[PDB]
RNA sequence: UAUCUGGUUGAUCCUGCCAGUAGUCAUAUGCUUGUCUCAAAGAUUAAGCCAUGCAUGUCUAAGUAUAAGCAAUUUAUACAGUGAAACUGCGAAUGGCUCAUUAAAUCAGUUAUCGUUUAUUUGAUAGUUUACAUGGUAUAACUGUGGUAAUUCUAGA
RNA sequence: AUUCAUAAUAACUUUUCGAAUCGCAUGGCCUUGUGCUGGCGAUGGUUCAUUCAAAUUUCUGCCCUAUCAACUUUCGAUGGUAGGAUAGUGGCCUACCAUGGUUUCAACGGGUAACGGGGAAUAAGGGUUCGAUUCCGGAGAGGGAGCCUGAGAAACGGCUACCACAUCCAAGGAAGGCAGCAGGCGCGCAAAUUACCCAAUCCUAAUUCAGGGAGGUAGUGACAAUAAAUAACGAUACAGUUGUAAUUGGAAUGAGUACAAUGUAAAUACCUUAACGAGGAACAAUUGGAGGGCAAGUCUGGUGCCAGCAGCCG
RNA sequence: GUCGACGUACUUCAUAGGAUCA
């Protein structure tokens, strides 16, 4: 190619998505914005194949020039908008707050969430460093910069930022014993405690971590969000806490409720 | 006689409206009209006609049942202003535009394109060399 | 373009179509059965076949195993369902004992001769292509289809037919308009 | 032949056929070649004019 | 190959041999072709040549309208609605097609940029240098005068 | 892990940036002035980070060939120093230096009906073959070469030259690139429509609105696949409890036709359905193979009347 | 030139043996 591109069939599309392969020929692009592509919802395929509220794309940007959706409580227009992890979105004609967080399966859960709830969100520090004229910044997984961070904040810690001001309200270290959720990987949407990093230089540093039925399992650090002290998360938590339960299992569950 | 039930039903205020699925039981009868479902379910969600949509309706295999879908719109003007255009020419709120073929129109651009200016000098030019 | 849409055989030539035994046999399947062609026994063949791979496949699997239990388990569900196997019989040794003519009794056509509603398996089957036969609610024109246990019960003569309470035919109208004219 | 070309003309206006179509007729017959034929390469013919 | 058929002599058995019978896929072709669902369309190693048409344009309340444009008017004597043309900005580097070259080249998995560019999106970020606001160092559309057989050619004022 | 982030000192610059821009609304102070102050947005702008990307890059992995054993190095081949150039590392290029680098663990040269992979087929397993072809990546736009613009192109539905073709011409000049969608030629022998639409999918723009042969819709050689009609129930008759019916009774139904409705952007079709639609059910199922029999008939041969060939023809 | 050698593609000849019976 002789430029970026700006197309994406839809077998090429994101597989959590979900999306139908005989609907169409192409799926949403993400834009550019704050999360990566692939690890990224769309507003069309939040609004209309999660919450079925519109019907087509066009009803999508119907809705959105009516400026009804908020995305971390500022109002978005585009219909490809990288909507991602731990973003709040707000419908207010409807009165309802979704934070899009992984269930089990891997795939971006509609978990809808109070409005106190909704105030806030949490950010894995991705860098600290100073700027221009000396002045320390942090860098979180959002892309968001927050000048004047705590001097005790350092790399994979997670700050809890308030979406009024985006301003750092409290934060955790990464340290062993720490409630950890799972970003990436085969083991994404799960939640667990830190049991041990073991730490590589020049390499990637893989972390254990320790389920609530005591199943243990290892993961890069890049793939690792705490998100708060063991059985005190900072967050709701989606339906079934982030337990992977065995396909017999699901299969009984299944049974016993139907 | 007729029965029709709404089910799935959906309340869209962002569209400002309900969306639901329309199933149809007509024993003895081919199928029911859209013009008659929209009149009952306008009658049965207290609304102007004007205001209820439904398309997408097939009769399932041997006949006596049909499954649709179905918007009642909170009043008559949210409808005109989110419906889509082809819609609305079908229950006759609005007139269809009638256009030339997208191969005139494509042809018309491509001479157009060749201009430039109005024209109008180039018009008087060949008149005075001619 | 578009995404591919799946498509697959549902049946294959024997390995040795011309052993007299193998002609024999079709023959007198489709003379039990009123099946049209050596196709669709064949096609009960072939999905045979396939179920009893599979049951052989997870046999070879060392007992306890989480893939044998989960498969077989969902497996002898099916056949259960659909009504080849026997509720006693829930092993996978049974299902490797399974024939083609427990399938082609569970044929929509067996099954309307069987509960009386036809004189033969033809006559059957000339009731279910002329949309005679109701499963439920539903008419039903396929003679392949495969009737479950739960849909034994409800086989009966479709509200829409002259036999089901409808009105007549047109031979039947027709005959009694030039009577009365 | 086996797909022999074969042109459909709607209806009649002003004694006249379809713009179209016509001019699809027309472009297949000015492209077209003929064979070479044994007895009329071998002998004088004329249609009186 | 297997199975089955037939021949091996004056005849019948038992061996052996011999001949024909297996296969889907691919190419070309022949005959037939009623209904429902569904789906593809290469090939002369000729990436050989193409008549004709179309396939890339784009304006919101929010850059520039005294169109001698339209319609409304005294909501508007600076403008104010809609708006051709042209300037300005963006896109045209995406999409679609073909497989010619290419044998550590491409490509697959896996690394690095402490080795560099990055429109756009997202978050931060600029009290330090006539102003009740400067020029043509200027033109387009437009008016008007023209050349050419001819082109999405254009010259002077 | 750094000469990193950042900061400080001395200067330097055809040297930048630090809003002379636009929409909606008319709030608060008073010394009552068209005075002071002030809201929600749009578009630009430096730098950092992020996102979309790009470029280069580390390790391992390619079919046939040894009757291809030495190759590279004069004209960069391997490396060092400095410079130039690039967005940047680098023999990428230049100047000066050394003589290096690859190879029987197959270099180099040659062949390839060689774009690579995910994949396809077969097979009991090992294997063998196929992969232009729905996704990913690369390369090309008749063949070489060189560029403007721009964040991004060595672009070709952009430009300039040359090579080959080729259109218009008043002969002075001008205009070209279907390996995009339709449709032609390449033979004298052949195969989809020069169709409708942006309604869905998504993409572009100043932008909800315009555009999109991208894409969808329909049409068109049985590509590859799924289901499945062409009759069912009786009586009578005839013939050697079996077979045969241009025999016969009244019931069933869709192929097709068609009000209508549904479907669709508009249509066609499907699913529904009034009214028509069956005895030769002529509403006329096909493709191959095997075996007969008949004459005042025809041909060939001979241990009589026979045998072979064969028989649309007497 | 019905030429030699080689390469390639084909054709062909070598199948009956034992036991019983007449
Ligand atoms: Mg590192
Ligand atoms: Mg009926
Ligand atoms: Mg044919
Ligand atoms: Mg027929
Ligand atoms: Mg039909
Ligand atoms: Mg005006
Ligand atoms: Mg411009
Ligand atoms: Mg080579
Ligand atoms: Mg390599
Ligand atoms: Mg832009
Ligand atoms: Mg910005
Ligand atoms: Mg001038
Ligand atoms: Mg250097
Ligand atoms: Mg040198
Ligand atoms: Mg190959
Ligand atoms: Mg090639
Ligand atoms: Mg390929
Ligand atoms: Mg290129
Ligand atoms: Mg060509
Ligand atoms: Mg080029
Ligand atoms: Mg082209
Ligand atoms: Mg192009
Ligand atoms: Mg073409
Ligand atoms: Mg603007």
């Amino acid at each position: 190619a002789r430029g970026p591109k700006k197309h994406l069939k839809r077998l090429a599309a994101p597989h959590h998505w979900l999306l139908d392969k005989l609907s169409g020929c192409y799926a949403p692009r993400p834009s550019a914005g704050p999360h990566k592509l692939r690890e990224s919802l769309p507003l069309i395929v939040f609004l209309r194949n999660r919450l079925k509220y519109a019907l087509n794309g066009r009803e999508v940007k119907a809705i959105l020039m009516q400026r009804h959706v908020k995305v971390d409580g500022k109002v978005r227009t585009d219909t490809t908008y990288p909507a991602g992890f731990m973003d709040v979105i707000t419908l207010d004609a409807t009165n309802e707050n979704f934070r899009l967080v992984y269930d089990v399966k891997g795939r971006f859960a509609v978990h809808r969430i109070t409005d106190e709830e909704a105030s806030y969100k949490l950010g894995k520090v991705k860098k600290v460093q100073l700027g221009k004229k000396g002045v320390p910044y942090v860098v979180t997984h959002d892309g968001r910069t927050i000048r004047y961070p705590d001097p005790n904040i350092k790399v994979n810690d997670t700050v809890k930022i308030d979406l009024a001001s985006g301003k750092i309200t409290d934060f955790i270290k990464f340290d062993a014993g720490k409630l950890v959720y799972v970003t990436g990987g085969r083991n994404l949407g799960r939640i667990g405690t830190i049991v041990h990093k073991e730490r590589h230089d020049g390499g990637f540093d893989l972390v254990h971590i320790k389920d609530s039925l005591d199943n243990t399992f290892v993961t890069r650090l890049n793939n690792v969000f705490v998100i708060g002290e063991q059985g005190k998360p900072y967050i709701s938590l989606p339906k079934g806490k982030g337990i992977k339960l065995s396909i017999a299992e699901e299969r009984d569950r299944r049974r016993a409720q139907q | 006689a007729v029965t029709i039930r709404t089910r799935k039903v959906i309340s869209n205020p962002l569209l400002a409206r309900k969306q639901f699925v329309v199933d149809v039981l007509h024993p003895n009868r081919a199928n029911v009209s859209k013009d008659e479902l929209r009149e009952k379910l306008a009658e049965v969600y207290k609304a102007e006609k004007d205001a209820v949509s439904v398309f997408g309706f097939r009769t399932q295999f041997g006949g006596g049942k049909s499954v649709g879908f179905g918007l009642v719109y909170n009043s008559v003007a949210e409808a005109k202003k989110f419906e889509p255009t082809y819609r609305l020419v079908r229950y006759g709120l609005a007139e269809k535009v009638e256009k030339a073929s997208r191969q005139q129109r494509k042809q018309k651009k491509n001479r157009d394109k060749k201009i430039f200016g109005t024209g109008k000098r180039l018009a008087k030019k060949v008149a005075r060399r001619n | 373009p578009r995404a591919p849409r799946t498509y697959s055989k549902t049946y294959s030539t024997p390995k040795r179509p011309y052993e007299s035994s193998r002609l024999d046999a079709e023959l007198k399947l489709a003379g039990e059965f009123g099946l049209k062609n050596k196709k669709e026994i064949y096609r009960i063949s072939f999905q045979l076949s396939k179920i009893r791979r599979a049951a052989r496949d997870l046999l070879t699997r060392d007992e306890k195993d989480p893939k044998r239990l989960f498969e077989g388990n969902a497996l002898i569900r099916r056949l259960v369902r659909v009504g080849v196997l026997s509720e006693d019989k829930k092993k996978l040794d049974y299902v490797l004992a399974l024939k083609v003519e427990d399938f082609l009794e569970r044929r929509l056509q067996t099954q309307v001769y069987k509960l009386g509603l036809a004189k033969s398996v033809h006559h059957a089957r000339v009731l279910i292509t002329q949309r005679h036969i109701a499963v439920g609610k539903q008419i039903v024109n396929i003679p392949s289809f495969m009737v479950r246990l739960d849909s034994e019960k409800h086989i009966d003569f479709a509200p829409t037919s002259p036999f089901g309470g409808a009105r007549p035919g047109r031979v039947a109208r027709r005959n009694a308009a030039r009577k009365a004219e | 032949y086996q797909g022999a070309k074969l042109f459909y003309l709607s209806g009649v206006i002003n004694g006249r056929y379809p713009d179209r179509e016509i001019l699809n007729l027309s472009r297949f017959i000015s492209v077209m070649k003929f064979r070479p034929l044994k007895w009329r390469n071998e002998h004088p013919y004329m249609l009186a004019d």
